[PDB]
């Protein structure tokens, strides 16, 4: 071929019959990991 | 030799030498709430010694014309000890109980008490006598605290239900010729896994003399009745400032 430029979704579904479970968690102290600060 | 018993929980011990068995109400021991039955997501607190211990209330006096007494649970302990502080600082509470009622007399006295546990003991009134008033019991009657209240019409248990079939509930007798104590272990019974300790009472304890007290003149006429109770698997959740009522 003499002309080279003529050669040339994010999410998916899932079945969720029930609401989400809650896991057990403990305390957390440290730097760098801040899940509460957001950017709206 | 099963007439002797010892109940040790926390830093407290009760000994008795004249006893019947221990009644476990509906064949179930008290337990903590499992993960399948729980709904609230925050972690609960379990103090496990400072709240699971024997608590002794005030003492009644059995006379020859006594009608009977009742207490409300856990309203008796909402101002007592570390249990009364956890019940005010938290929104939800869950626990079972071990109730122990003491009454001793000599071998020349006679009488019989019925000690019963009735869950959701809702009280009624006499409706003004004639039945035309829609009266309601006061707050000191429905939740009398650690002192307790007296029954006005014990034959209908102040609720329109007869005393004669109160033994369909978990119960013991204190027959003065046979034993001097009664012990019932009560699990947590509700339609919800946790509830409020200031708004809701799970059960009521009723102590009614079915056979009246009798003795001859010269014997001891001061026959007292003492109630000693212990929470068993006390849990608390929903921490916030202290609310008394």
């Amino acid at each position: 071929d003499p002309i080279a430029d003529m050669i040339d979704s994010l999410t998916a579904l899932q079945v969720l019959p029930t609401a989400a479970n809650t896991e057990a968690s403990s305390h957390r102290l440290g730097t760098g990991v801040v899940p509460a600060l957001q950017a709206a | 030799s099963d007439r002797v018993a010892q109940l040790t929980i926390g830093n407290s011990t009760i000994t008795t030498q004249e006893a019947a068995n221990i009644v476990i109400a509906y064949g179930e021991w008290p337990e903590y709430c499992p993960d399948t039955d729980a709904t609230a997501v925050d972690k609960p607190t379990r103090p496990d010694v400072s709240v699971n211990r024997f608590f002794t209330l005030d003492t009644k006096s059995w006379a020859k014309d006594s009608k009977g007494w009742y207490w409300k649970f856990p309203d008796v302990l909402t101002e007592v000890g570390v249990f009364g502080q956890n019940a005010q600082f938290h929104y939800l509470y869950r626990s079972g109980f071990c109730v122990h009622v003491q009454c001793n007399a000599s071998k020349f006295h006679q009488g019989a008490l019925l000690v019963a546990v009735l869950p959701e003991y809702v009280l009624g009134t006499i409706a003004g006598g004639t039945g035309n008033e829609n009266s309601h019991p006061p707050y000191a009657t429905t939740q009398p605290g650690q002192v307790g209240a007296v029954l006005t019409h014990p034959y209908v248990l102040d609720a329109g239900i007869p005393l004669s079939q109160l033994t369909v509930c978990p119960h013991q007798w204190i027959n003065l010729r046979t034993n001097n104590c009664a012990t019932i272990i009560v699990p947590y019974m509700n339609t919800v896994p946790f509830d409020s300790a200031l708004n809701h009472c799970n059960f009521g304890l009723l102590v009614i003399p079915v056979v009246p007290l009798d003795f001859n003149a010269g014997a001891t006429s001061e026959i007292p009745i003492t109630v000693t109770i212990a929470p068993m698997c006390a849990e608390f959740a929903g921490l916030r400032q202290a609310v008394k009522q």
